[PDB]
């Protein structure tokens, strides 16, 4: 019924440090800002 | 080079791109004497081309620092700046083709191993359902489709290998 | 800067005793001297000091 | 006062001066020239001309009546196709289009001093029907590829642009790039701009 | 070392930005980041319309030397 | 006056590596109006002529929905927009009932000055009162 979920306890070994992609910057995202419109004044200043 | 400027960009775009040529320090007073466009449309299809590497811009510092307030700005047409970007804009393109070709025979593969396997003769009737011989037939027809635009770009890829 | 907004504006004829205008700045002598007094600080553009 | 913006206008000379450039040497009272010049225009020697450069900018010159240039109206682009038809008809018959050449011996060009009296001949409304400056107006021509130089003085249509009336099609010219077709949107399509 | 394949050199060229999360930059009140972030798009915004609607050679780069001079200014402003 | 200077003193500030210069006024000096903005268009910049564009591109939009990014680009200039403003220009103006107007063409008159970032420009046509504002702001850069 149900998968057997199993887990770690895992410890840092190492620091890794690169710059990112256009691919990078994308994958992460969330959102693509595009308006410099913070506020919507209309909608009691709720973010835009 | 001047035509896939003038098919893609449009053909006034192949209008600056020789009028920048022969004239090889070019500025833009110098072009709307030379061309017969409105100066906002010169405005817009050479910075529609300045995104390639078609055209650099040379700039004059008039004041001591090399500022853009005050200074005016020259257009070289470098030969092997603009023929290595689209030497390889094009063999990107070239190889996306490919990529597109193998993920999509690669998530067909149950169609294709049935495709080989069951009706190694037996093609008449698939030993199948005609729901998919027909997405079969939108299969190989793109992958036949694929290697035409792939023998239409070589041409003019092996251009700039030489 | 605010005595020639009139003069090289209509109404020509029409003269102004300059003595109105008086009260809209006088308010920035009250206001600048207060605040460096206050605050302590010390901006003062014409001789350069900070 | 009024007699160093008379310098100021000569050191211009031919043009013409715009308003905000006499402070480049003057820095003087900006309402004092204000009305300086409102009052030389009621002194019938200075004019307000607009601009052959960029436009929508004061420009005064004393009455000299003497720009340059016409400011791209778009009647332009309709005389120089017959331009190009005309330089076209001396190739060969444009009835074999749809194909009788010659060796060279035969005159397929034409000098641009006998374009400028055909387009006096078959006259256009406009100011100028000027020469050395026609010669400049097929170089656009051969900028745009509809024609090519000769002789290097004159100027003869090249056999590409002939091709501009619309059997086996060869294999991918890249040269026919306008009977190319279209497609109904698939996803195995390729663009120039997608490596940006 | 161009195995990983954000190695490339061309990596290192605000092609894309990252805009942070509003846990780094917060609003008591807007912030200093986001004040900054805002002007960024504006002036990208005139980038952008600009190429288009045609503008000059001497205001597009006074507008791409601006541009830059931000993002100058939102990572180091020194 | 000295509401007015205040609200003038709001709009003319200069950050780290930008100079905004912009105003409002106030004074009483669709086919007739064409005329009437293209001499306070003249008079705002006296070295332009305005007569030329007539068909110009007059963006006749809601105020409501100018005066919210002319906020909002307060907000972008880290001004924090004072809002006791807003009534200061209607308390002279009646700003409910009054009609707003925009010249925003293809190509503005300023492209050409060295250093141009970005403009807003406001009219606010009254009826009652025949009072014009003409909000300004010029963003450019040293």
């Amino acid at each position: 019924k149900e998968v057997v979920v199993s887990e770690t306890p895992k410890r840092i070994k190492g620091l890794e440090f690169s710059a990112l992609s256009a691919a990078d910057i994308v994958a992460q995202s969330e959102v693509e800002v595009s308006t410099r419109d913070l506020f919507d004044l209309e909608k009691d200043r709720a973010p835009k | 080079y001047e035509y896939v400027i003038a098919s893609t960009l449009g053909p006034s775009a192949m209008r600056l791109s020789r009028c920048i040529r022969d004239n090889k320090l070019v500025s833009e007073k110098i072009i709307n004497s030379t061309a017969l466009m409105k100066e906002k449309d010169i405005r817009s299809t050479l910075a529609s081309l300045i995104r390639y590497n078609s055209v650099e811009i040379q700039e004059v510092p008039r004041t001591a620092d090399r500022s853009a307030s005050r200074a005016v700005f020259l257009f070289r047409c470098k030969e092997t700046h603009s023929y290595n970007f689209m030497r390889q804009n094009l063999e990107w393109n070239m190889a996306n083709l490919l990529f597109k070709k193998e993920k999509l025979k690669q998530e067909n593969s149950t169609l294709l191993k049935k495709a080989n396997r069951d009706d190694v003769k037996g093609r008449e009737n698939e030993l199948l359902l005609p729901s998919e011989l027909n997405q079969l037939k939108m299969v190989n027809e793109r992958e036949l489709n694929v290697f035409a635009r792939l023998s239409r770009l070589l041409s003019l890829w092996e251009v700039f290998q030489m | 800067l605010s005595i020639d907004k009139v003069l090289k504006k209509p109404n020509r004829a029409m003269e102004y005793d300059a003595l109105l205008s008086i009260n809209v700045h006088s308010n920035n002598i009250t206001s600048g001297l207060n605040r460096a007094i206050s605050t302590g600080n010390w901006s003062l553009k014409r001789f350069k000091m900070e | 006062e009024e007699a160093l913006v008379y310098s100021y206008i000569e050191a211009s000379g031919r043009e013409g001066i715009w308003s905000k450039t006499i402070k480049a040497r003057t820095n003087l009272h900006q309402h004092v020239v204000l009305k300086c010049l409102k009052s030389l225009e009621s002194q019938r020697y200075v004019k307000s001309v607009k601009s052959v450069k960029f436009p929508t900018r004061k420009i005064y010159m004393l009455y000299s009546l003497q720009p340059s240039v016409e400011l791209d109206i778009e009647f332009i682009n309709s005389l120089l196709t017959i331009v190009w038809r005309f330089i076209s008809e001396n190739t060969f018959p444009n009835g074999f289009k749809n194909n009788v050449f010659y060796a060279p011996n035969v005159k397929n060009y034409s000098t641009t001093q006998e374009i400028l009296e055909f387009i006096t001949a078959a006259q256009v409304a406009n100011v100028e029907l000027t020469p050395s400056n026609i010669r400049s107006l097929c170089e656009v021509l051969v900028y745009d590829d509809k024609l090519e130089k000769v002789t290097h003085d004159c100027y003869r249509v090249t056999l590409e642009s002939i091709l501009q009336m619309n059997k086996a099609l060869e294999d991918e010219e890249e040269f026919s790039i306008f009977n190319y077709f279209k497609m109904f949107p698939a996803s195995k399509h390729d663009k120039e701009v997608v490596y940006f | 070392d161009a195995t990983v394949p954000s190695g490339r050199p061309e990596t290192y060229i605000w092609r894309y930005l990252p805009a942070p999360p509003v846990c780094i930059r917060p609003s008591v009140n807007e912030d200093d980041l986001t004040v900054k972030l805002t002007e960024i798009v504006w002036t990208s915004s005139l980038i952008k319309a600009g190429l288009d609607k045609g503008i000059s050679i001497n205001n597009m780069m006074e507008h791409w030397d601006y541009l830059q001079l931000t993002v100058a200014m939102y990572i180091n402003s020194d | 006056e000295l509401d007015i200077e205040r609200v003038n003193q709001t709009l003319n500030f200069e950050t780290n590596d930008c100079k905004i210069v912009g105003s409002c006024d106030i004074f009483t000096t669709s086919r007739k109006i064409f005329a009437y903005l293209i001499a306070i268009l003249n008079a705002s910049y006296p070295d332009h002529d305005f007569s030329s564009v007539e068909p110009t591109d007059f963006v006749k939009t809601s105020l409501k929905t100018f005066i919210s990014k002319f906020e909002n680009t307060l907000y972008s200039l880290g001004r924090q927009p004072e809002e006791w403003v807003w009534e200061v220009i209607n308390s002279h103006m009646t700003l409910s009932d009054c009609v707003l107007f925009q010249y925003s063409p293809s190509n503005s008159f300023l492209e050409d000055e060295p250093g141009y970032l970005w403009n807003l420009i406001g009219f606010l046509y009254n009826r009652k009162r025949k009072r014009v504002a003409y909000l300004y702001l010029i963003c450019s850069r040293l």
